């Protein structure tokens, strides 16, 4: 679909919030994390314009930087079964993510979000868009039950 | 009426065409909280823009969407433009043509994406991307002269004669106010003032704006600073602490004329201006020598106009008449020229229209704009 | 023979040029007695320095004359130097050239007063102040490479290509040991151990030196600690109590790569090293990606080299061959380089002599040393 | 044996008369360190010449002593020649006559000085200054034809018929490889690639040599590049970064046929060649049309010969047979011809001997050499 | 002595080293600075040939390219009292320097060399050739008192 799509290396590092901020009372892990992925997926200008224009439309729909559109897409995904085109679009984006040249760093950032900001707090009941993005970064899907938290009470 | 938005690397100058000064002048920064909050009902805003970010910078990580005149964070640049239109100008962008500016020799994708955002995200009826140096000449009112535009990110020279630009003679130098700010941070560590962190880059920018100046003779100034201590000046930080600064006052702006001290191989702004003139036709050089127009915040250092006059006079043949034009409003000259250009009747056919855009795509910007 | 390099924030390293290792290390500590004095014989001296101040730490208030590479108590620093020359090296300083060290981007008054004390209070025939990163390269034997030197007060990067340093690419973070130590004692409170200031800080430093390590994958290591007890390890306090430390023994050095753990806004040491590169010339980066030299005690954590190898392999083009050079004598690389440098016959001209000092005063050190 | 030194603007091709290829081919650059210090025994060598300067390019400021076929820095040129004789050829110049080349219509002081240096600085027994275009004809083996020599500094064509040159028909354009290199780095900024240093200019030169080609029809090629990505090629920079260029591949060489791209008013090389032929006697124009011989590195672009064939055929009358001769050894045609000329027995009387120079001085060159 | 002698203006600027390199521990301030003066004194091609050849011999002897010749001249000037011909040549060259059309800029470069590279660190004991060149650029000879330096310590 997107042949020759290229990404700017390390373009997403500035978007990662401070670890201390991830513990904030009103931190929005989902939107902040999807902001990192949206920045990570910003095609490099080296990409041919036709591919750049096509992909930008895809990530605009699935990863909009506008809050009201992100909320609407989330609600529109509560019945993903009723939007076959949306399901296919997310699969196509999911395919792009899993091939990302820095998927390892993005997966590392995703796990940091999960442990610090509770990104995967809902586990299996995580939103369709967020769950599929995490699936691309972490193929096995273990993130659904992977946030092992240390306990200090009653330990040797 | 049309909107004139001089994005700039450091400051956003926005307003309406026909006004003598921009309505809104705020930093081009977006701040994200660093710390944990931590009260209920506090810190629900994920980001702050412009003056609000500057006010809250103590608990924010400040980031400039534009670096070296090039937009590097388009999601943040969208935030700044949204702030400019809705919170600073309080206008509906769908009703007003928007005149934008950028430096010459920028990446084509920068202005291609500027057009796309304006027509799709903001749905402006029409827009236009002007070269900042050209606008400065509009503000000066001249039709001939070589403009030295130096803002926060880019310093570029554009020679213009009788309204004709010589693009092959355009010089661009990625050394501007922000680079001077970083150097001032570096040499301030020679004394005990170790800002040495991204938190206080704005405080030393204020120090630079308040105290730094260009020495007419660098060697004499260095000797005077070493001998007398009469050049020492004191600055009070927000903490109430007082820092004394001596020869760093004129060493920081000296980087403009000696791009060394920051490891740059290029020549100073005086030689870049002279080299630009010498690349032009021999018949227009005399008029260029007498019409050195200076614009941008980085040209606001006291004594820079005198220094430029001395330095170019030493390079040009003695019979030539060197004249530096440094208007008091040269900090807003680019926006003023945009306002003049946007309000011209002859310009109303130069706009890129919405109909033209969706017929041709973002590539239309290259055909209709210099 | 010449006495040789040290200005360490945490440790002194004194010896003779030409030797393979310092003859005396001892901590850079000056302790003052507290809450005692009843017995006529339970201590007559009013201050203890280095070794035998660690021994008496229980009844003393320890404090370092050097904080983040900068000496902040010249009365105590003179005591440490006096202890070094007379009680450790058993030499007379007035007949031995002495080579000292300094972190880059330090306050210049630091060097000026260092040379003033050496020539006036110690009457050394000649001296010299070297940059610790440069010496580390001498010890490694290279003339090319970027050296990441991190001791007890400062971590800094100095890229050198062919003996030529790129001063604009020097990076310095006031984040090294003594900040990991402070974080560790803070992080030990949640486990149930207090370790209040001074005497207990040294205990925490020892447990950091013995048990702490850098995890190759922090998130994976964090899960392992949570789900198992294999990473748990116990340490015996001087009074016989045993403390069990689990994930705290890789979170403490993790602050080197995530300085936001301790509230710092700067980037980690891996990004700072990569940022030091990409400020050098493009033709130099390939040789700097290799020859990534580690030095200083803070680089002695197990697995720090592999983590930095992994981290810098990211952030860099896949075709580049990242190579981290971490010799076993990292902790004394600076001293070894100083011994090599001070023993070179060609270096004997670079000494600043008593004759030059009294002619030019303390400022001479700036125009004679890097 | 005689030495043939083709000291072009960009490359020094040197060797012994009678050989088929030059023995030494290295860049005509002198690089001096621009960074600091800092290691004892690693900075004694000031200035590097030729390939050594190119290898240490990252820390040096490269400078060409020859610009537009004119030696501008005679101290550096002396270094280049000394490097050629003693370090590259390993010969004593006092034992070998030296044949060297220069472009036509050069300043006469250029020949006078190089004659002065060869006899007084190198004590060469004899020397000769030949025209590069004439030597190319020697290499091709013809005695008739209009040569088009384009190197790094200057492009010129010298029409020769039956061994007779028509000096009134010589053409000279200060538009050659270096001007193309500078244009390429200017239009590379359109894609966000910034090359500003002299070190990076060499990388842009390599990119040009590796990827640039001449389009048979420029407008069609521009349309193809705009409509598809088939013309894009990727290039790996020394530090591992990968850059991709599309229409810049053939836009840079297009400046040869459209000098207005770089602001020059001159005509393209195709039209200049036709103008030179049209200035010749009508009876010899037919022979010239069929013997256009290309030489120099700037004629090594793929498709240049076909483009010149097409362009001249559209200017010449339809009944003429336009033939472009572009031997694969184009890049060394001048040196090969000089080697042929220097080894001719009938040429041994055309040398400028040391005795002749003594009586007549440097002005002897104007009498003995074309 | 040299009437009609002209120089190409700004010819010497390319020869001035970067300030960063002036701080190199093995920087040769004298040879590098004399290279700037030699380049600045290169006669313009518009000068009549008899003057050019006459002057080129003067600067070639007093400002040779070769390090061996430059060092030999340096030693021979240590006892300049026994070399009147050099006294006349150095005096003649100094007269040309003081009338150089860009003496002001050459003075600035000389002061930069002294400030950064320690060109005049020997003060009054500077060698004859270098001292005369500086006296030509700096008539009063104040450079003999070395550059003033900051002396950061004990600052108010
Ligand atoms: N009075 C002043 N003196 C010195 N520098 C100034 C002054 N005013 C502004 N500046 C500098 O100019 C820069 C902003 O200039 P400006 O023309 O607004 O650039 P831009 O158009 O890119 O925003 C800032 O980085 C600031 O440091
Ligand atoms: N094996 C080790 N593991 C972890 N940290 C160590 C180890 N050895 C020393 N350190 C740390 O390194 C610091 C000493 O480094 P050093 O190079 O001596 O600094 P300085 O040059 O300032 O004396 C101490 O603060 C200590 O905490
Ligand atoms: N294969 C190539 N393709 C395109 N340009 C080339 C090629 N080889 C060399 N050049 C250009 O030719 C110039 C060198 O040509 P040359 O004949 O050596 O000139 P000179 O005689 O002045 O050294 C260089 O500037 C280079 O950019
Ligand atoms: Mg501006
Ligand atoms: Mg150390
Ligand atoms: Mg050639």
């Amino acid at each position: 679909p997107f042949s020759g799509l290229k990404f700017k290396q390390n373009s997403f590092l500035s978007t990662v919030p401070s670890v201390t901020n991830m513990h904030s009372m009103h931190f929005d892990a989902r939107e902040t994390f999807l902001g990192v992925i949206r920045k990570a997926l910003e095609p490099d200008t080296s990409t041919p314009f036709p591919v750049r224009r096509a992909f930008d439309g895809l990530r605009a729909e699935i990863l909009p930087n506008d809050t009201i559109k992100s909320a609407a897409l989330k609600a529109q995904c509560s019945d993903i079964d009723k939007h076959p085109e949306l399901k296919a679009k997310m699969e196509t984006l999911k395919e792009v993510i899993t091939h990302h040249p820095q998927k390892e760093k993005l997966a590392e950032i995703a796990l940091q979000f999960a442990r610090e900001a509770g990104l995967t707090r809902l586990k299996g009941e995580t939103d369709y868009v967020l769950s599929n993005v995490l699936d691309g970064l972490i193929g096995d899907g273990s993130w659904r039950a992977g946030p092992a938290y240390e306990s200090y009470l009653n330990k040797p | 009426t049309a909107l004139v938005c001089d994005n700039g690397s450091g400051l956003v100058k926005a307003g309406f065409a026909g006004d003598d000064a921009p309505r809104a002048v705020f930093p081009s920064i977006v701040g994200r909280p660093r710390h944990q909050g931590v009260m209920v009902g506090m810190g629900q805003k994920d980001s702050y823009v412009g003056d609000e970010a500057q006010s809250k910078r103590g608990i924010l990580t400040l980031k400039y969407p534009i670096e070296h005149g090039i937009i590097t964070n388009w999601d943040d640049m969208e935030k700044i433009w949204h702030h400019t239109f809705y919170n600073e100008l309080r206008v509906a962008p769908e009703e007003h043509p928007t005149l934008l500016t950028e430096a010459p020799l920028n990446p084509k994708a920068n202005r291609e994406k500027m057009t796309q955002i304006m027509f799709e995200t903001f749905n402006v009826p029409a827009m236009y991307v002007a070269i900042q140096a050209v606008l400065s000449l509009y503000a000066s009112g001249r039709t001939t002269g070589i403009v030295l535009d130096s803002g926060d990110g880019v310093t570029h020279n554009v020679p213009i004669y009788e309204g004709y630009a010589l693009p092959h003679a355009i010089m661009r130098l990625d050394l501007a106010g922000r680079d001077l700010t970083d150097y001032l941070m570096k040499i301030l560590t020679e004394r005990g003032y170790s800002f040495v962190t991204t938190a206080e880059r704005e405080i030393v920018r204020d120090i630079k704006e308040k105290l730094c100046y260009v020495a007419l003779d660098f060697e004499n100034e260095m000797a005077t600073a070493a001998s007398s201590s009469s050049l020492e000046k004191s600055y009070e930080l927000p903490d109430g602490q007082v820092i004394t600064i001596g020869n760093e006052r004129f060493r920081c702006p000296e980087t403009l004329f000696q791009p060394s001290f920051i490891g740059m191989e290029s020549a100073g702004i005086h030689e870049t201006t002279y080299n630009s003139i010498m690349k032009c036709d021999i018949d227009i050089r005399k008029d260029l020598y007498a019409n050195n127009v200076m614009s941008g915040g980085t040209t606001m250092y006291p004594g820079i106009a005198d220094r430029m006059q001395k330095e170019i006079t030493a390079l040009a043949p003695s019979t030539m008449k060197i004249k530096i034009i440094a208007p008091p409003e040269r900090k807003y000259s680019v926006w003023i020229g945009g306002s003049i250009l946007a309000s011209l009747s002859t310009f109303q056919q130069m706009w890129i229209t919405k109909q033209e855009y969706d017929e041709a795509g973002p590539s239309i910007v290259h055909r209709k704009c210099f």
